[PDB]
């Protein structure tokens, strides 16, 4: 899984201007029955 | 309300288009 | 005579029991005052218990304590109807006397009592309305406002039809007739409380249930001669579980925080999902533990758990206390279990929050560097702590924060040169020795 993730949405008119930061979350994938499926990014240790 | 945040439509998005405010970012 | 003697101090002590109970009568003491009052003979001191209520009402120090007093009267009238029977009588006569005396101070003291007694179903609405008819027959308008502000909430519920007719004649006063000024703004204030629906005249001690109070709604009127029974207050002469050894509630909750943690991409995303849960304040110490333990499963520090914890702290102060309680709980207790690969995660973790002021420098005052009160793994945790302090801030900015920290744990100055020799030896082993220039000046003076 990679898309059961709240995607950050923040103000596309002003997001081209500056870095707004994460102010709202767009839903990534839905279902009638809620399941918090884990995503690999957690399971892969970071480059730095 | 649609305050400039979100999608033009959820049709081709393949999502629901559900937008909720980040409780983390306040101050 | 010893029987006239023994009945007199019996009459004295009953008089000397009720009067300190009434003076100690307040809210959250009402049931305790009524319990001790019940064991003293109420029926023999029938006018004693009534007169100690009337005078404590009348004294003008009270007026505040009237709803505590009238709630005791309902407790008596539920227990003995005759007590609330006679006490409803005297307050009728106390009004009719002082209304004829035009004692406006003493009238309002009685009318606040008669209002809250009507709030507690002690007296009928007939005895209330006829007082209103006598007051509205004259002006008497300072008195009738304090009545209807308090009792009109209940009174419109019970007897709305005549109570509309009281309002309609009372409205005819302001609009078609001239009034004195200071009285006038108080009368229209009653019309202002009317549209606010009497929500500021409807607070009292409803201790009795409507079926626990035996309904002795005494239907006396203020046009009856009420026998004025003062005489019984004188002295006379009687010739008469499965134990919970498992924590499966916690394990399911511990699973849910871990699933939240692993389902997110960014640190702000998981911070959103935890704050969405609205976790109760008893568990918010435990949620911090689940974050930190799962930060040790990662086998490497991640900036995820920092920016997770930073959005917790800036949200609400009870999160900020929960990390401050956890940082003490980790250092004083949990260091003995943690391997050295987990200490480099935690020392980089807590060093991130301290260097960006999410935790203050004053939390570092708990940590003390001695030979006795230090763990060998505790010295490892401090070493990985200060490197993240050095790397983020720099060596000079760290020097300023440690000088404003005024701590004694890392920095012994007052004496005990074996600890000063210890602390210089430990910091130079880390690689930071520029900050130890204070101690070397202190050490050679001791030599």
């Amino acid at each position: 899984s990679a898309s059961h993730i709240l995607i950050p949405a923040s103000d596309l008119s002003w997001s081209k201007q500056t870095d707004t930061g994460i102010t709202h979350f767009r839903a990534g994938m839905t279902h009638e029955d809620e399941k918090l499926i884990p995503t690999i990014f957690r399971y892969i240790t970071t480059w730095e | 309300s649609y305050n400039g945040i979100g999608l033009k439509s959820a049709k081709g998005s393949s999502t629901s288009g559900h937008v909720q405010r980040s409780l983390a970012s306040n101050n | 005579d010893e029987d006239i003697k023994f009945q007199r101090e019996n009459w004295e002590m009953i008089r000397s029991h009720v009067s300190p109970i009434i003076s100690n009568l307040t809210m959250d003491n009402l049931q305790e005052s009524h319990r001790d009052l019940f064991q003293v003979n109420i029926l023999i001191g029938r006018n004693i218990i009534c007169k100690n209520v009337v005078d404590f009402t009348l004294n003008k120090q009270n007026g505040r304590l009237i709803p505590a007093l009238s709630a005791l009267i309902a407790l008596l009238n539920s227990d003995i109807p005759d007590i609330g029977e006679t006490l409803a009588k005297e307050l009728m006569l106390m009004f009719v006397q002082q209304f004829n005396r035009k004692d406006y101070v003493s009238c309002g003291n009685i009318l606040q009592c008669l209002s809250i007694l009507f709030l507690y179903d002690v007296i009928h609405e007939i005895v209330i309305l006829q007082i209103l008819l006598l007051l509205l027959e004259k002006n008497s308008l300072r008195l009738v406002i304090a009545v209807m502000k308090i009792c009109g909430w209940k009174l419109a519920l019970v007897s709305k039809k005549t109570h509309d007719m009281i309002w309609e004649k009372l409205r005819y006063i302001l609009q078609t007739q001239e009034l004195s000024s200071t009285l006038r703004e108080s009368l229209e204030t009653l019309f202002e409380i009317r549209q606010k629906d009497y929500k500021s005249g409807s607070q009292g001690l409803f201790i009795l249930d409507p079926t626990s109070y035996t309904v002795h709604t005494h239907s006396y009127i203020v046009s009856d001669e009420d026998e004025a029974n003062k005489e019984l207050g004188n002295f006379e002469k009687c010739e008469n579980q499965i134990y919970d050894m498992t924590s499966t509630n916690d394990v399911e909750f511990k699973k849910k925080i871990y699933l939240v943690l692993k389902s997110s991409l960014s640190g702000d995303e998981a911070a959103h999902k935890l704050l969405k849960l609205k976790i109760a304040n008893n568990l918010k110490k435990s949620v911090v533990d689940i974050i930190i333990k799962s930060s040790l499963q990662e086998s490497t520090f991640s900036k995820f758990y920092s920016i997770l914890s930073e959005r917790m702290i800036t949200f609400h102060r009870s999160w900020q206390t929960a990390y401050n309680e956890t940082f003490e709980q980790n250092y004083t207790q949990d260091i003995e279990d943690y391997e050295t690969d987990q200490l480099r995660i935690l020392g980089k973790f807590w060093g991130h929050l301290i260097s960006y002021e999410f935790l203050p420098m004053d939390c570092l005052k708990i940590i003390k560097l001695t030979e006795e009160e230090s763990c060998p793994q505790g010295r490892i945790f401090i070493k990985f702590l200060f490197q993240e302090l050095v790397n983020e801030l720099g060596l000079d900015e760290l020097q300023l924060r440690l000088n404003s920290s005024k701590l004694d744990g890392m920095f012994p100055l007052e004496g005990d040169a074996e600890h000063i020799r210890y602390s210089i030896n430990f910091f130079t082993a880390i690689g930071l020795g520029l900050l130890t220039e204070d101690m070397r000046s202190r050490l050679t003076i001791i030599q």
